[PDB]
RNA sequence: GGCUCAGGACAACGGUUGCACCCCCCGUGGCGGUCGCCGGACACCGCUGGCAACCCGGCGCCAAGACGUGCGCGCAAGGGCGGGCCCCGGGCGAGCAGCGUGACGCAGCGACGGCCCGCCCGGGCUUCCGGGGCAUCACCCGGUCGGCGCGGUCGCGGCGCGCCGAGGGCCCGACGCCUGGCGGAGAAUCAGGGUUCGACUCCGGAGAGCGGGCCUGCGAGACGGCCCGCACAUCCAAGGACGGCAGCAGGCGCGGAACUUGCCCAAUGCGCGGCGCGCGGCGGCGCGACGGGGUGCGCGCGAGUCAGGCGGG
């Protein structure tokens, strides 16, 4: 079927190169997740056994404000930014390091404390803080993320511009 | 021939054929699937069936002809022969209609029932010992080793809490507690050895 | 192939085994274990092959099945077992104790011992390591695993262990000046003092030894298995060590026929 | 394990590296802490059937070292913080591996105690050098060369996809075409230097009429497993069912050219432990080829014949 070997690639200097055998099943590939947002996670069999949990459909992750250290359990709301395509925001399409909308519920007992980012609190006094996924969904079956701060939280504001 | 009826009742044990024209019209029959009640007037249940040539009947197709179907091991009317081979085959001769050289048929809530046949089996598993006599299945005392049978090759009753396996599973606990006692005080040496150093 | 090699044709047997090339298309196979394949022997090319206790394959297994052989104090009823280097080999029936070692030529050979020895094993630490809940092991040549080792006991050591209890009471520190045994290469048999030791980055580590007439010869870190400090730890074949040119070879065969 | 050499020329293959990018049954050491004896049902089998034969149907009593659920001192995968701001032991040449701490999660092992860890053999890819002929084949390539991000995989990688740039190879022979092209260890010839061939014994690779696809398993893109298209055959009541000798013998065809449709697991080994095995062994045919001795000597032998040994399953 799909298989990830090199038989079938030119050579550097362009050449055509023959086929010297048929396709061996150490070299498959499989077809991606294309988990959606907003609960079910498929068990796949593996070389040696080595189960892979392959997510469809998950709606909440475990999140941390990393500068303050606050992790709560939160519900995504909504992918926003994707760096490859913005086919993958419009479809609200889980995979790794795009930017997301979680609920601010969850947070709302960081409020007090003081000489804490009020690039954060302000966010956290709406409905939604910005966060990235960090986990890769269709390989553990799993989507938890961190709280963006720093050069990258303005990185991705203006991004995301009202412009 | 022209359709032979397989009866057979559950509640006495029997079992029972039978004849009819079954051919092209009327049949008030006609068009049942498997597992549906009709009243019996002709000849009750449908539960399978053999057509012409022989191919059986197989729930869900939901059609009066034959059809190919890729069947999987663990599935009815295949005989695998290595584990994880499938096989394409013919099946499903009608929902009953006239092609059908046989039926089969159960008979619900009662020529009449008379004949009642012995159970040649008796139960095994030690359980089932005594929900057959009433005996509780708790007690200190399970040892239960009554022989009858009424002389009825099969006795040999299984999951018995003897004496013995008693004293095997205790031995099995008491050795399991050890390691880990003795990996506790290794690990409590190597400690205060790297305290020492 | 599919699937792993479960045979071994003759003329592919290890050269050590002294195999014929007659008398037969297969070799034994030797069992995964404690050793492997190229550095070992399958026990049966010591019973029939060496000392004729069995005469074919066949009564070979009735002697394994009723247990007249102890490996390291245990008994072993597999035919194909891999025997090697400082294994314990006893049969009690008719009293013979034996340790494996290498003789001048890179061959295996029985060494008798007394019954005050067959109690305990050199192991060589080939790595140290953190297991399961961040613990320390270390590994030997003989696949043994030992938990909380003392921490003196550093890689390249060799442990002594007691045979009923499996624990160790005794450890050699890899040194310069040390008595040494090379395990394998072209060197394997003899013995030496350590007087060299040069590291390269990167690269396998060069071992210079001296034999007790003072020949010295080289090999890799690899091969180097210490066996005390100055006087060795067990007994030595009566050799002990030596390896004669081809010429003085020559002249005791001679000398066999005469 | 056995067979073959069709394909494939910066492949494969040979020596030489690496995985701090990996997976691995059995065996041999370890290790073993997990938020009162349960259930019902399947085959063999009984009673009845269908069918030309291939193959199956229905109802019913019955077990487990089979399942399923589980009694238990919390800990499987993945994730956020915990490094030093000339230059440099747990373990390295190399910041690697563990642990702590906040959040998720609830996996695996428990109804005869094993999840897990090291080794071992095996595999996957991978560094450097070697790796056919033709110039009446001089320019070639466009996922082609590099970058960024995700996916997929046992795993790295243009392996795939989106976006960005214009690279990459060449008379030290690229690209294209051809080969009655499997590679090595080796073999034939013979002062020294060389020439020619590498079907077949060992090692490695690839295939099972030709394309593809896949399940079960630690391991297969398996063909003495399954599914489909094509080209060919097989039985048949005409409704259907069904095949793969480049395994061992044997046959047809083709060619200048190549043997018995034998006996046996006694040996050498392999799977389960007592058997199995056309691996392999023993006979048969065999002027391909090798080695030894005769058709006399001055008077004793061999080739045959018949018996007993020895040998041999
Ligand atoms: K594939
Ligand atoms: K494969
Ligand atoms: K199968
Ligand atoms: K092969
Ligand atoms: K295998
Ligand atoms: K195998
Ligand atoms: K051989
Ligand atoms: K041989
Ligand atoms: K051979
Ligand atoms: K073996
Ligand atoms: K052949
Ligand atoms: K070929
Ligand atoms: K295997
Ligand atoms: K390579
Ligand atoms: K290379
Ligand atoms: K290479
Ligand atoms: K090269
Ligand atoms: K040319
Ligand atoms: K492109
Ligand atoms: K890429
Ligand atoms: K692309
Ligand atoms: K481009
Ligand atoms: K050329
Ligand atoms: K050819
Ligand atoms: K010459
Ligand atoms: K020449
Ligand atoms: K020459
Ligand atoms: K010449
Ligand atoms: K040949
Ligand atoms: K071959
Ligand atoms: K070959
Ligand atoms: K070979
Ligand atoms: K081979
Ligand atoms: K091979
Ligand atoms: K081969
Ligand atoms: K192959
Ligand atoms: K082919
Ligand atoms: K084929
Ligand atoms: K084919
Ligand atoms: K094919
Ligand atoms: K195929
Ligand atoms: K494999
Ligand atoms: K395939
Ligand atoms: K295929
Ligand atoms: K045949
Ligand atoms: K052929
Ligand atoms: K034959
Ligand atoms: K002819
Ligand atoms: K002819
Ligand atoms: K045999
Ligand atoms: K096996
Ligand atoms: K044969
Ligand atoms: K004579
Ligand atoms: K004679
Ligand atoms: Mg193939
Ligand atoms: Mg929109
Ligand atoms: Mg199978
Ligand atoms: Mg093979
Ligand atoms: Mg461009
Ligand atoms: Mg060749
Ligand atoms: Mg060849
Ligand atoms: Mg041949
Ligand atoms: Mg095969
Ligand atoms: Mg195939
Ligand atoms: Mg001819
Ligand atoms: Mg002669």
């Amino acid at each position: 079927g799909i298989t990830h070997d090199k038989m079938y690639k030119r050579s550097k200097t362009g050449a055509v190169q023959g086929k010297w055998h048929k396709k061996r099943k150490y070299n498959l590939g499989r077809q991606p997740a294309n988990t959606k947002l907003i609960q079910k996670i498929s068990t796949i069999r593996c070389r040696g056994g080595n189960i892979k949990r392959r997510a469809l459909r998950l709606s909440h992750g475990s999140f941390a404000w990393g500068s303050a250290d606050i992790s709560h359990k939160a519900r995504i709301l909504q992918v926003v930014y994707n760096s490859t395509s913005n086919e993958l925001v419009r479809t609200n399409t889980l995979v790794k390091g795009c930017v997301v909308q979680i609920d601010s519920a969850p947070f709302k007992s960081a409020l007090s404390n003081d000489t804490l980012d009020k690039e954060i609190l302000d966010q956290i006094r709406g409905d939604h803080i910005l966060a990235r996924i960090s986990s890769r969904p269709g390989q553990v079956g799993t989507a938890d993320g961190y709280i963006l701060e720093g050069p990258e939280l303005l990185f991705y504001q203006k991004k995301l511009a009202p412009k | 021939s022209f359709c032979k009826v397989n009866i057979s009742n559950p509640v006495t044990g029997a079992n029972k054929s039978l004849m009819i024209e079954d051919f092209r019209k009327s049949q008030t029959i006609h068009g049942l699937r498997m597992a549906s009640e009709f009243d019996g007037a002709a000849l009750f249940r449908i539960t399978g069936g053999n057509d012409a040539q022989g191919f059986p009947m197989y729930q869900g197709v939901l059609k009066s002809q034959r059809a190919r179907l890729l069947l999987r091991q663990g599935a009815k009317c295949y005989l695998h022969r290595r584990n994880g081979e499938r096989k394409r085959k013919s099946i499903r001769g009608c929902i009953v209609g006239p092609d059908l050289h046989a039926l089969s048929v159960v008979l619900v809530d009662a020529g009449l029932t008379d004949v009642v046949v012995p159970k040649r089996l008796v139960p095994k598993r030690a359980s089932k010992i005594r929900r057959l006599f009433g005996l509780p299945t708790t007690k200190v005392d399970p040892k239960d080793q009554m022989l009858v049978c009424e002389l009825i090759l099969k006795p040999k009753v299984q999951r018995v809490v003897t004496d013995e396996k008693y004293a095997r599973k205790q031995r099995v606990i008491a050795e399991k507690k050890e390691i880990m006692r003795k990996s506790l005080q290794q690990l409590e040496e190597y400690k205060a050895l790297l305290s020492r150093m | 192939a599919r699937g792993v090699r479960k045979h071994l044709k003759r003329l592919n047997a290890p050269k050590h085994w002294l195999l014929d090339k007659m008398g037969g298309i297969w070799a034994p196979r030797p069992t995964n274990g404690p050793h492997g394949l190229r550095e070992c022997i399958p026990l049966i090319l010591i019973l029939r092959n060496r000392l004729h206790y069995a005469n074919t394959y066949a009564e070979t297994s009735m002697i394994l099945q009723d247990k007249n052989v102890l490996i390291d104090g245990k008994p072993r009823t597999d035919p194909t077992f891999p025997v090697g280097f400082m294994d314990v080999f006893e049969i009690p029936k008719v009293h013979k104790t034996f340790r494996v070692l290498y003789d001048v030529k890179g061959r295996f050979t029985l060494v008798p011992i007394q019954s005050n020895e067959a109690g305990f094993k050199l192991c060589r630490v080939q790595k140290i390591f953190l297991g399961d809940k961040g613990m320390p092991y270390l590994s030997t040549h003989d696949a043994r695993t030992i938990r909380f080792p003392h921490p003196d006991i550093k890689t390249n050591d060799t442990i002594k262990i007691n045979l009923k209890t499996g624990k160790i009471d005794e450890w050699y520190k890899f040194d310069i000046g040390k008595i040494v045994m090379v395990t394998g290469g072209r060197n394997c048999g003899r013995i030496g003092t350590i007087q060299a030791i040069d590291k390269h980055m990167g690269s396998y580590t060069m071992i210079r030894m001296k034999d007790t007439e003072g020949t010295e010869f080289l090999t890799r870190l690899c091969n180097v298995f210490v066996i005390g400090n100055d006087s060795p730890a067990v007994a030595i074949p009566t050799t002990k060590g030596i390896r004669p040119d081809i010429i003085k070879n020559r002249e005791l065969r001679l000398r066999s026929i005469a």
